[PDB]
RNA sequence: AAAAAAAAAAAAAAAAAAAAAAAAAAAAAAAAAAAA
RNA sequence: UUUUUUUUUUUUUUUUUUUUUUUUUUUUUUUUUUUU
RNA sequence: UUUUUUUUUUUUUUUUUU
């Protein structure tokens, strides 16, 4: 007895790769589960949506030890109807409750099942990477089982003992399903259709998997391809499933491409992005602003310019984008001018990569004051000396946030945000959570995550590197993961799901 | 025409000629505006300019009335005072004036085109100037000013004193008042457009200054300095100047307390009792004296020169401690206004709620165990202030993990969710999917959960709550800024419920919190009074300026780590929509992904800490919608009180452990914390305690807090209560008799006089002269809240006027023959203030037949039926005990006019502001909502109760739905629905039902005599035996431990005779409290008790099921059985006196303590309950007549009817 | 959109103290009180 | 010795409402209503 | 050879305080 009724809702389990055996006691059990779902949906909707006595329904369904028979009375009629319907099954033990461990599965569970969870030990099925495992008892009995065809395993079904009504087929041979279907006697069987690809990359610490929301025909890679080739579609759509620090880097080749299920975005990330879009479209709000944090090296500007272009073309209004280090590159030039230019185009003109930052110069002096110039000199130091140097850098990060003065940072973001020629919807990146009291006032702020090992990418920059790595360490030591964690495909999907005009 | 020539004004005794005179003149004031304008602005007042006399300590002071130019001749409206940004989204960032700048009234013109930004701004400034200044607690502001002026006149018997000249020079602009307030269109309509804009607030300012005069804080001379200082502060912006120099005009007392050198103070014990007095030096230590230079230069450069010369007068001319106490009280009354501080939300939103960053930053702890979304599960600090706090709280994790397990948290959620509050606003589809009446009463937090209770176990609602914003809500408070607190809906509160429950548990394990121990009397400051008496002590009163604006995200992570550790050691399944299961998880060091069994609450705390948004949102009528900057604390959550307490005690105790581990001692003994306010106490040498104080200050600056660090040898401040060397210095200038935060009419005048009594009772042990306060309260009950309107049916106008004018004066108005339902405004007599179910105010002496007067009732007098004793006191009670009568002498009572008050108090005219709250609320719908609401926590408790209630219905007699635990939530939602439909009518509805009962009761109307008022009639006779005093009367002679307990004062003498309070000397409780009332905190007039005792009179076979219908536990079951058994035996006598605990602040609570002062004959003891009853009699009389005794023993007589009532 | 009309109206969390619980009448009985 | 009212107390029963604006009435958001 | 204890219901309004 599953949470979501498979006889009613077949397509959702078809998406997971689970097909129904055609028409034994399992068939009777699954039909009795369908009748129990229908009866519960009748009784619960007759009230506001709450069951009358949820532990009684839970015990009658799960345990089968309770028989309610009345020979007020009107308050128990809903229980007596359920009691006759359970008595007329004659099971030796009651039906169990089955839940998958996936978020997309739990968002579709009806409310009465959620009420019945709290008074019943469910049978929770864990998932590997979003797909429920197939060695479990209930799935092996009810649904038909997959079969994996590879470049070695490929043969006729008569070489095995495969049957149509018990075995389903999943290929990853790279050949087309029509070719394998009409060339190998696989016409009678049924195939699993997946849409994502799961790529295991070679990294320094070991092999690294990667889940990609695109398809294998779209994301055109083959076995032995570089990491920089098709880097941007991977950045837009990929997610590393391993523990940080993962070892993905610019030297990474691949090992195998396997089809896999798509990913589903979280509820909280779509909620925060939808609240931002509600702030964009409304005329009650004057200034709309998003704040996006990332570790120094995650590659956020090359995505957020594309995000701004998507939002601009989809909403029609002009989105202005402030960079991550606009304040440092502005303070490098105007630390001595009494009254500087707070205009928007003058700030965005000084935003290129040739313009050095103020914090990078001060951290370079802080590194050279301890005789550190190389990465091999910095990594060789112990942790406590690094913490000492990071506190010496915190003593100069604190000096620009403490008060609202004409060279401060809170005044800078005030005068840029509330200008006359500034765009309406703005997007501002940050570096640490203390800067949120300084960056202009919002309702939404997120923390972005990409497919990058940030300490690995800073080892490979052609210029500097040591100051970049030291500032990365200071910034990672300054911000925790205390806001919502938002991947790039979540933002692109949140743009797509919002209806316009 | 003149109150100061009356015979009440010089004898202060209600004779028969005086009482009618005062009643007539107060009627003259309360009726029409013409008598008020002639009273306040008579031409007989000689306008004075120079005035000389004593200060608070008899030193001669000379002053001069001086009004600046900017109040009489205001500047024109400068539009640059409230500027805007260039995108015009908000005000200017750095702007000076958050409040009402003084300018000419008619200069504020809106000439712009409508639906434009400048038009919106000038309309909002108009709304600021007219609406946001009227804060009148009782009635019209001119009538409150008249009440204060009249109290001053009848007290001092003369009209020439400076405040009348201040009134005639500020407010006398022509023949009419410059402004009036209107209840219909709620604003202050000006009539002279050339008057200054701030000038309506000076009505309340003059009321507070006169309240300080009648209070005895400052004399007539110091009122000149106070009003000059206040008029100086309103030169540019009246509120900003008071907020700027608030700290500098109060932080001077430590220097004068140093300059008196040596004082003789009493010494307290551990166990709340005075031992003796000693003479300690009062010199501050060497490091404190380095601050006096900076404070002296700062008060020289910011302050006003008259106030500065007064502050230097107070420094130079003090000799004892009490000179400093009196001068501190005077400077409190000179610097505080008492008015609430209010403007538009958008102005004070920057300085109220904007997050700021101070000295150091706070860093992150390393993440040991991590969710698949990289949300942190288990984490730990390496080194820092988080390490310092967790090094103390990691000991406490393990016991709290055991305590959290034994709490069923869904029922705990419901019992917390009991509070009615808005939360969320509905959308349109639910208003059609749910009844429109349900959408009407959907303004409550319990009803909102009852509506959406079908998705309580669904995890999607938590992700759904993040889309909704957090609506801001403003608050006022006197002498502080407009604090803008946040207000959030159900699910934002639900995420912060488990951190509240986890951090709640720390109070049982560790004593250092002032939250669990509050009582309203001297048991609250036993700690401060004990520790200030000790030697080699260092008292540090550390405050954090800007508590919520300092707590950033990283500072909140310290509390997060403690909650996560306790939750990871906890084991609870099924908290909310969450449930215990196995989760894929990441760990540090491991490269792959592990699998651990995460329980429910730790999932809940992880999702709370991971998705933390603070930024509030106010929808302005000026700018559209204003967003707040992120990084504040939300401060509307459930855990908004325990967060600060746990954080601060973790920092302080961890600093103690760190100093111990670094080879240094810890001089700290005991601390108390409520949150923003911390008491610290050190003991040892000067060097060690100064080191430990500076180390705690340094660790607070390491945690990023701007700290206010006042520390001394002989002063402590916590909970707005200040103590200097075993002596409570109250703050009388903090609370205000003349302003309320919200404007509310009086629909029921008992609630007005109860508010008046509760406000006066807080001003007893913090005032210097309570007698003038009693007289001021009498006059603001006299003329301010006296007029009560009426609207009769037009046919029966003259009949009702011919009936009700025998007992009252009915101000007859013109009939309208054109339109029906005419009105007849009446005024109710002054005897109403002295009656139970009436005003309940203490009484002045009345004249009997003999000429002998009654006892002048003090401020410690009881309330309740002991106020009904006053009728028998007006009758000659010793003559009543003489010839064995019980006749009340209705001639004298009708002559004083009490029987009209009793007629009005019985016919319940004042009780009928709405007269009904009807049915057709569809209780089927309420029963369905509370059916779907029971299904959340503890299933099975209430169905049993309904079956027991049906059993008691079917065989015997029914119970009320009020009484049944199963019908409790039905009754809760029903009573929440009754408050959503509220109405207060401006007039009355005396239409033939009220008229028939008035015609029936307008008879001779003798006052009824309940046969149980025979306990009221008894008297005491003065012997010539002077009794001994308590020995602590000698020790509190030098420095009085309160303002009003000075040597020779009646509070001191009552404290001498009755003695101090104690919790262990409770000889009679079960015999005292029942004839007081309730048995064991269950009342006798409790429907629990009443229905149970009606069961107990009948057969007791229905009794166990009665308990099952209530569902009370077995211990309370045995208590209730004892209650019926003890009520059935000698439940005859009960006396019902109400005695406030704040009113009885240092005095004794146990009435047995007055048994050694009254000699009782042994032939009177005829029952098992006489010994408590007689002690109640003697205790109430010794507190009642404390202004008339001179220390002599009493004898008691009793009436034979009382003996027959007690016997029976 | 120019105009007219019924309704839904905005005030969080913790610690502590004090007060409050429809009306009218009929049937049985005692005290107070008027008449005889 | 009979009757008029208050109150300690028992039983039964009715169980239940109106508009009047003294007001110098406020603003925008939405469902519906009629002219243009 | 017997005699004594300190305690959590709800609704609304007010007060002190964070
Ligand atoms: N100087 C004044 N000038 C003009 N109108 C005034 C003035 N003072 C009060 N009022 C207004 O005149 C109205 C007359 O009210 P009215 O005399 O009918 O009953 P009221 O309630 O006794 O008046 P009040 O507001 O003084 O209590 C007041 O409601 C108020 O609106
Ligand atoms: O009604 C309230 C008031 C206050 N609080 C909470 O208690 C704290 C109030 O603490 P205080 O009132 O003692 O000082 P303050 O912070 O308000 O004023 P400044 O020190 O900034 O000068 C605040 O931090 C608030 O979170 C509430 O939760 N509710
Ligand atoms: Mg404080
Ligand atoms: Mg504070």
């Amino acid at each position: 007895m599953f949470a979501i009724d498979p006889l009613k809702h077949s397509k959702l389990y078809e998406e997971y790769g689970l097909y129904l055996r055609p028409h034994a006691p399992t068939i009777r059990s699954i039909k009795y589960a369908s009748l129990i779902h229908s009866m519960l949906a009748k009784h619960a909707a007759r009230h506001n949506g709450t069951l009358i006595n949820p532990r009684m329904y839970a015990d009658m369904i799960t345990l089968g030890n309770t028989k309610v028979t009345v020979t007020d009375i009107v308050t128990y009629k809903a229980l007596t109807e359920m009691s006759t319907l359970i008595e007329s099954f004659r099971l030796p033990s009651g039906l169990a409750l089955i839940i998958f461990d996936d978020e997309k599965y739990q968002s579709l569970i009806p409310n009465y099942i959620n009420q019945l969870i709290a008074y019943t030990q469910p049978h929770i099925i864990p998932t590997w990477q979003g797909i429920a495992d197939f060695s479990d008892t209930y799935l092996r009995s009810y649904f038909k089982r997959p079969f994996e065809l590879t470049a070695s395993n490929l043969a006729a079904p008569q070489k095995y003992n495969l049957s149509p009504m018990t075995r389903s087929i999943f290929n990853n041979t790279g050949r087309e399903d029509a070719v394998i279907r009409k060339l190998y006697g696989y016409g009678e069987y049924v195939f699993i259709r997946y849409e994502g690809c799961l790529i295991t990359w070679t990294g320094i610490y070991g092999e690294v998997t990667m889940m990609v929301n695109l398809s294998k025909r779209d994301l055109g890679l083959d076995v032995g391809d570089d990491y920089l080739k098709e880097y941007k579609k991977l950045l837009f759509y990929g997610v590393i499933t391993d523990a940080i620090p993962s070892g993905i880097s610019a030297r990474s080749t691949i090992m195998k491409i396997s089809p896999h299920k798509m990913m589903n975005p979280s509820g909280g990330a779509l909620a925060v992005l939808s609240k931002f879009l509600e702030a964009v479209v409304s005329t009650n709000v004057i200034n709309a602003t998003l704040v996006v944090y990332a570790e120094k090296g995650a590659g956020k500007t090359s995505f957020l310019s594309t995000y701004a272009e998507q939002l601009s073309l989809a909403s029609g209004q002009v989105v202005g984008h402030l960079s991550s280090d606009a304040y440092g590159r502005w303070l490098a030039k105007n630390k001595d001018v009494e009254e500087p230019s707070f205009a928007y185009d003058y700030v965005l003109s000084l935003d290129t990569d040739d313009n050095e930052s103020y914090y990078e110069q001060k951290a370079s002096e802080l590194l050279i004051s301890h005789g550190i110039s190389e990465v091999a000199q910095y990594e060789l130091l112990s942790v406590r000396k690094k913490i000492k140097m990071m506190d010496e850098m915190n003593e100069v990060l604190i000096a620009q946030l403490e008060n609202a003065d004409t060279h401060s940072e809170r005044n800078f973001y005030y005068m840029v945000s509330t200008g006359k020629t500034t765009p309406r919807t703005l997007i501002v990146e940050g570096h640490f959570n203390a800067q949120d009291a300084t960056i202009a006032r919002t309702d939404t702020t997120v923390l972005l995550r990409t497919i990058n090992d940030t300490t690995q990418a800073m080892r490979d920059r052609q210029r500097g590197g040591v100051v970049q790595l030291f500032l990365r360490d200071t910034y990672y030591r300054l911000l925790p993961a205390l806001h919502t964690t938002v991947y790039p495909f979540e933002m692109l999907e949140s743009i797509r799901r919002w209806k316009w005009v | 025409t003149e109150l100061y020539n009356t015979i009440f004004s010089e004898t202060r005794k209600f004779t028969r000629e005086s009482f009618k005179e005062i009643e007539h003149l107060t009627a003259k004031l309360a009726n029409d505006r013409v008598a008020r304008h002639d009273f306040l602005f008579n031409n007989s007042i000689a306008l004075i300019s120079d005035y000389s006399g004593e200060d608070s300590n008899g030193n001669q002071l000379q002053a001069t009335v001086t009004i600046p130019n900017e109040i009489t001749n205001p500047k024109e409206y400068d539009p640059s005072d409230y500027p805007l940004a260039e995108d015009e989204s908000f005000f200017k960032q750095g702007h000076k004036y958050d409040y009402l700048v003084t300018f000419r009234a008619g200069s504020l013109t809106n000439t712009y085109e409508p639906k434009t930004k400048m038009y919106k701004l000038h309309a909002a400034l108009d709304k600021l100037m007219h609406v946001k200044q009227r804060k009148s607690r009782f009635a019209d502001l001119w009538r409150e000013l008249c009440a204060v002026i009249a109290s001053l006149d009848v007290w001092y018997q003369t009209t020439n004193y400076p405040l009348r000249t201040y009134v005639k020079l500020l407010f006398h602009k022509g023949d009419e008042f410059p402004f009036y307030e209107s209840p219909s269109q709620d604003k202050i309509i000006f009539n002279d457009k050339s008057v200054a804009s701030i000038l309506p607030t000076f009505v309340y300012t003059c009321c507070q200054v006169g309240t300080a005069i009648m209070s005895g804080i400052l004399t007539h001379v110091e009122s000149i300095v106070a009003m000059n200082h206040f008029l100086h502060c309103a030169k540019d912006s009246y509120i900003d100047e008071k907020l700027k120099i608030k700290g500098i005009g109060r932080s001077w007392y430590q220097e004068a307390l140093h300059n008196v050198g040596r004082a003789t103070v009493p010494v307290w014990s551990q166990f709340n009792e005075v031992i003796g007095h000693r003479t300690k030096t009062t010199s501050e230590p060497h490091f404190v004296s380095s601050t006096f230079i900076s404070l002296r230069a700062k008060r020289a450069e910011l302050l006003y020169p008259e106030f500065n010369e007064y502050i230097n007068r107070a420094l130079r001319l003090s000799k004892t401690q009490n000179d400093v106490a009196n001068y501190y009280a005077a400077c409190r009354a000179m610097t505080n206004d008492g008015t609430f501080l209010a403007t538009l939300t958008e102005l004070s939103l920057d300085a109220a709620v904007f997050p700021r960053i101070e000295q150091r930053l706070v860093t992150r702890p390393a993440v040991l165990m991590s969710n698949t979304r990289h949300e942190s599960l288990k984490q730990k600090y390496a080194n820092g202030v988080g390490s310092i706090a967790q090094s103390y709280l990691s000991s406490f994790t393990d016991e709290i993990a055991k305590r959290v397990n034994g709490i069923h948290h869904d029922e705990a959620w419901l019992n917390f969710l009991t509070t009615s509050s808005p939360g969320r606003k509905l959308t349109e589809i639910e208003k059609l999917e749910v009844g429109g009446d349900v959408a009407a009463w959907s303004n409550s937090r319990i009803v909102m959960q009852a509506v959406f209770a079908r998705e309580y176990r669904t995890p999607e609602r938590i992700f759904k709550s993040l889309k909704a914003p957090i609506k801001l809500v403003e608050r006022q408070q006197s002498d502080r800024r407009q604090r803008a607190i946040s207000g959030l809906d159900n699910d934002r509160l639900f995420l912060s419920f488990m951190p509240y429950t986890i951090g709640k548990q720390i109070y049982d394990l560790n004593d250092n919190a002032a939250q669990g121990k509050q009582a309203g009397n001297a048991f609250d400051i036993g700690e401060m009074l004990y520790w200030t008496s000790q030697r080699n002590v260092l008292l540090s009163s550390i405050d954090v300026a800007g508590m919520d604006a300092s707590v950033t995200t990283n500072t909140k992570d310290i509390y997060n780590t403690f909650v996560l550790d306790v939750a990871s050691k906890c084991t609870v399944p099924r908290f909310g929509p969450y449930y215990a299961k196995n989760m894929e998880v990441f760990e540090v060091g491991k490269r792959q992904s592990q699998v651990k069994y995460v329980n429910a609450a730790w999932q809940a705390c992880a999702l709370e800490a991971a998705n933390s948004q603070t930024s509030t949102s106010y929808e302005s009528e000026i700018f559209g919608q204003v967003k707040n900057a992120e990084g504040t604390y939300p401060s509307g959550r459930a855990d908004t009180s325990t967060h600060h307490t746990v954080l601060l005690q973790g920092l302080v105790r961890g600093n103690e452990l760190k100093r111990a581990s670094d080879g240094k001692n810890s001089c700290l003994t005991t601390i108390k914390i409520l949150g923003d306010d911390i008491m610290e106490i050190f003991q040892g040498n000067e060097n060690d305690t100064h080191d430990h104080a500076v180390s705690n200050a340094s660790i607070l600056n390491e945690s990023g807090f701007a700290t206010t660090a006042e520390l001394s040898q002989n002063s402590i401040v916590l909970l707005q209560q200040l103590v200097v060397n075993g002596t409570f210095w109250g703050f009388a200038d903090r609370i205000s008799l003349w302003t309320r935060e919200d404007t509310k009419d009086i629909g029921r005048l008992n609630l007005a006089m109860m508010e008046l009594n509760a406000l006066i009772d807080d001003l007893l042990f913090r005032v210097r002269r309570p007698e003038g306060l009693k007289m001021l309260g009498f006059f603001c009950g006299a003329i301010c809240l006296r007029r009560f309107t009426l609207s009769v049916d037009n046919k029966l106008y003259d009949s009702t006027y011919n009936n009700l004018s025998k007992y009252m004066t009915l101000v007859k108005y013109d009939k309208n023959p054109d339109f029906d339902s005419t009105l007849m405004s009446l005024i109710l007599p002054l005897a109403w203030l002295f009656m139970p179910r009436g005003g309940e105010y203490p009484a002045y002496p009345f004249e009997r037949r003999d000429g002998t007067f009654t006892e002048d009732e003090s401020m410690f007098t009881a309330r309740g039926a002991y106020k009904r004793r006053l009728l028998y006191d007006v009758s000659n009670i010793r003559e009543m005990i003489q010839q064995n009568s019980m006749v009340l002498d209705d001639d004298l009572l009708h002559e004083y006019g009490f029987t009209g008050a009793l007629l009005l108090i019985d016919l319940n005219i004042l009780d009928l502001i709405d007269e009904v709250k009807k049915e057709d609320i569809s209780p089927v719908k309420v029963n369905e909502l509370a059916t779907s609401l029971e299904q959340l926590g503890k299933l099975g408790e209430r169905e049993k109760s309904r079956r027991a209630a049906s059993d008691l219905k079917i065989r015997g007699h029914a119970l009320s739905n009020d009484i049944v635990y199963g019908y409790g939530l039905q009754e809760k939602i029903q009573k929440s629905a009754m408050a959503t439909k509220e109405t207060t009518v401006q007039s009355k509805r005396v239409s033939s039902r009220l008229h028939e009962v008035i015609v029936a009761k307008t008879r001779d109307y003798k006052i009824p005599t309940m046969p149980a008022d025979a306990l009221h009639l008894y008297e005491f006779e003065v012997e010539d035996v002077t009794v001994d005093l308590l020995p602590h009367a000698k020790h509190t002679s030098y420095s009085n431990l309160a303002y009003n307990m000075s040597f020779g004062s009646d509070g001191w003498f009552a404290f001498a005779l009755l003695g101090g309070l104690d919790r262990s000397a409770n000889l009679l409780r079960l015999d005292v409290a029942s004839i007081r009332g309730n048995y064991h905190k269950f009342s006798y007039d409790d429907p629990v008790f009443k229905q149970g005792y009606k069961i107990y009179k009948s057969d007791a076979t229905l009794l166990n099921d009665f308990f099952v219908a209530i569902s009370a536990g077995p211990k309370e079951q045995g208590i209730l059985l004892r209650a019926f058994a003890y009520y059935s035996l000698y439940g005859n006598v009960e006396y019902h006196y109400v005695l406030s605990p704040r009113q009885l602040f240092f005095l004794s609570d146990n009435p047995v303590s007055a048994e050694r002062l009254v000699r009782i004959p042994p032939s009177y003891y005829v029952s098992t309950q006489c010994r408590a009853l007689y002690n109640i009699f003697s205790y109430l009389h010794i507190l009642r007549s404390i202004t008339s005794n001179q220390g002599k023993r009493l004898g008691m007589v009793l009436h034979p009817g009382l003996i027959a009532y007690v016997r029976g």
